[PDB]
């Protein structure tokens, strides 16, 4: 339910990407469980997601670049 | 991008040649800049942060009373 | 060997009884300390329903065993001193029935079970008031750095700074220095929509929930007014018994509009001759208040009319003003009303808040009001809930002086003196001395078990800096360790840990004292 309420949050931001989103909370749930059978607590588990998204969106500003080959050659043009 | 992603951070380069993503019409690998593949930036980031915060809600659950 | 043998077995009932009410905090553990786990609750009508609130789980939990549902009325006599940390009170109890679980294997009557509680509860009071560090009322940083720090577990962080020293000064006016029980049901919390909330005033007098007369005339604002509290119904006749009207006549219609106009008139009449120029309706859903021909002759007559005023408020009003409820209009006089400097009504974007100021009455105490503003409705409720925490932290001051760091810091000084009480002890007491000791070590354990901590590498550390440095050494979430809970501004007052030995005390005391349930209609 939490997942279906999951769905709803991302249309009213967005508007798009509800699968992708979805098919990401369940491998991130997949592989806490198995760091329970580790004996790792989940409040670490919760605390250690959370420390690797704040690097994670720090790492997408290296990864993400303003409007760039349109004058020279064009990418768009693949897109049509 | 592990090989793309090794002399990017040392700022001295031969080719960097990153950004390599999956090409499933002709099922190879190509530059998704080149071939038009582009999401924007603020789909990605609210994804993986609301992705986090609903595991986040299932992972605080230890214990369900079922009426 | 061979002893008595007790072929009826009365041990099932209290051994069940223990069962059931640890299985209550079991799930309580879970949600303890900023980290801790959520709780799902469904309730019975099938809503399905998420938080860490202790008082919460057991409110929405729908106990049905009568020993789990004392509780229930511990975590709310807890609330009721402390206001916070329902959740470690229910915790402390649960360990210690689970250490008298243990005593009654060894052969122990709990009734020597119950007074050696006593005895353990009564001391470690005492023990808690020699660790106790003394604050004062008369230093107001003391008190801003203790209600900012203890919001910043809320949703709401940055604006507490304002927060906080309001909090205060509203508290210090019910401080005053003499005083035993200081009610906080003085200080009255009225919520509206608008404005921020950096906005949040104090008022010397008290503050009403409703407007003024809408209908036409209504003057909104009264300068050197009356008040009183009007338990009456202004309404066109309607005699409960036997009554005939008949009306053969185009002009008798407009001679029984006139008669009902001439009744509300002498009821308006009879206000006027008190001259009392604010009047506060009680609110009525079985009938009309006070009819809109009556509210057009007290418009007339300049006086204001406030409708809709609930019996929580009526409490509140006869205490600061000073005032007295009229049940009748032939109760009414002056004696039992009130003096008002000024009555208005502020209209702050389309707020229209009517507050009342000028007590001026030898009954006037310290009763006072507090205004609070914000933009979302979600905003003025929480705030107004997070206020009253902060109004319970300094009441706790007040009532007992001097606060304790926390973070498990209090109870490993009381679980270390009481292991060397108990070799002071004598007979069957000095074993229950250690298992007492010993069951106060669940709230330092518990809380490293939520934050992820190890269980064991934490509570020894804890316990072997303990042995050098004092009340300094306790669990830190913020450092993610152990350090000094004092320098991380993790501070409890004394009073919490006083009401929850106590209470923790009295519970066990009445689980143990019951042998058996019987069914009695």
């Amino acid at each position: 339910k939490i997942l279906v309420e999951l769905a709803q949050q991302q249309d009213r931001e967005i508007g798009d990407g509800t699968t992708s989103v979805v098919i990401i909370a369940s491998e991130l749930l997949k592989r806490a469980n198995e760091l329970v059978k580790n004996k790792i607590h989940p409040t670490t588990i919760i605390t250690g997601f959370r420390v690797a998204l704040r690097e994670a969106i720090r790492f997408i500003n290296e990864v993400l670049s303003t409007s760039v080959d349109t004058l020279g050659k064009e990418t768009l043009i693949n897109i049509a | 991008h592990a090989a793309s992603q090794m002399a990017k951070p040392e700022d001295v380069k031969r080719r960097s040649y990153r950004n390599y993503g999956l090409d499933l019409i002709r099922g190879k690998i190509v530059d998704e800049i080149h071939a038009g593949v582009l999401e924007p930036t603020i789909s990605k980031v609210k994804s993986l942060k609301s992705a986090l915060e609903a595991c986040v809600a299932i992972l605080r659950i230890d214990t369900m009373i079922t009426v | 060997n061979a002893t008595f043998k007790n072929k009826e077995k009365p041990q099932e009932v209290r051994k069940a009884n223990i069962i059931a009410a640890r299985s209550v905090a079991d799930a309580i553990r879970t949600s303890l300390g900023p980290k801790g786990m959520d709780k799902m609750i469904k309730t019975s009508r099938g809503e399905i329903i998420i938080s860490n609130d202790g008082h919460t789980i057991l409110k929405q939990m729908a106990i049905l065993h009568p020993v789990a549902r004392m509780l229930v009325e511990v975590s709310a006599a807890q609330d009721s001193e402390a206001g916070d940390g329902t959740t470690s009170v229910v915790i402390l109890t649960g360990a210690l029935l689970g250490a008298a679980e243990r005593l009654l294997n060894k052969g122990i009557h709990p009734t020597i079970i119950a007074d050696s509680f006593q005895s353990a509860a009564k001391r470690s009071v005492d023990i808690l008031l020699e660790m106790c560090h003394k604050v004062s009322l008369s230093d107001r940083e003391q008190l801003v750095r203790a209600a900012s720090t203890s919001l910043s577990s809320k949703i709401v962080s940055q604006y507490s700074s304002f927060l906080a020293p309001l909090a205060v000064d509203s508290v210090l006016k019910i401080s005053d220095e003499n005083s035993k029980n200081v009610d906080l049901n003085d200080i009255r919390l009225v919520k509206k929509v608008g404005g921020t909330i950096d906005d949040t005033e104090m008022i010397d007098g008290v503050v009403l929930t409703q407007t003024a007369i809408k209908s036409a005339g209504g003057p909104t604002r009264k300068e050197k007014a009356k008040i009183g509290l009007i338990q009456f119904q202004i309404s066109p006749p309607k005699p409960d018994t036997e009554n005939n009207i008949i009306v053969n006549d185009y002009r008798q219609m407009d001679k029984i509009l006139k008669e009902e106009r001439a009744y509300l008139l002498n009821i308006c009449k009879k206000i006027k001759k008190a001259k009392c120029n604010v009047l506060l309706i009680q609110k009525s859903i079985l009938r009309d208040a006070v009819n809109d021909l009556a509210l057009h002759f007290l418009s007339k007559l300049n006086i204001m009319v406030v409708k809709d005023i609930e019996r929580e408020e009526i409490e509140f009003l006869s205490k600061g003003l000073g005032c007295k409820p009229i049940a009748d209009i032939e109760l009414f006089t002056e004696d039992r009303l009130g003096s008002a400097d000024l009555v208005e009504e502020i209209d702050s974007d389309g707020s229209k808040i009517v507050r009342v100021t000028g007590i001026r009455n030898n009954n006037a105490r310290p009763t006072v009001s507090v205004v609070i503003r914000g933009a979302n409705n979600m905003i003025i409720d929480e705030t107004e809930r997070s206020l009253h925490d902060a109004l319970c932290v300094i009441r706790c001051l007040v009532k007992e002086r001097g606060l304790i760091a926390g973070g498990g810091a209090p109870e490993i000084e009381i679980s270390r003196r009481l292991s060397k009480e108990a070799r002071s002890m004598e007979g069957v007491q000095a074993f229950i001395w250690q298992e007492f000791a010993s069951a106060l070590e669940v709230i330092p354990t518990t809380l490293a078990e939520n934050a992820g901590l190890n269980s064991i590498k934490v509570v020894t550390e804890l316990r072997s800096k303990h042995e050098n440095g004092e009340l300094n050494d306790g669990i830190s979430v913020r450092r993610s360790g152990t350090t000094n809970t004092y320098e991380e501004h993790i501070l409890q007052p004394v009073l919490v840990s006083t009401s929850a030995i106590t209470l923790a005390s009295e519970c066990v005391k009445s689980i143990l004292r019951i042998d058996d349930i019987a069914f009695s209609r």
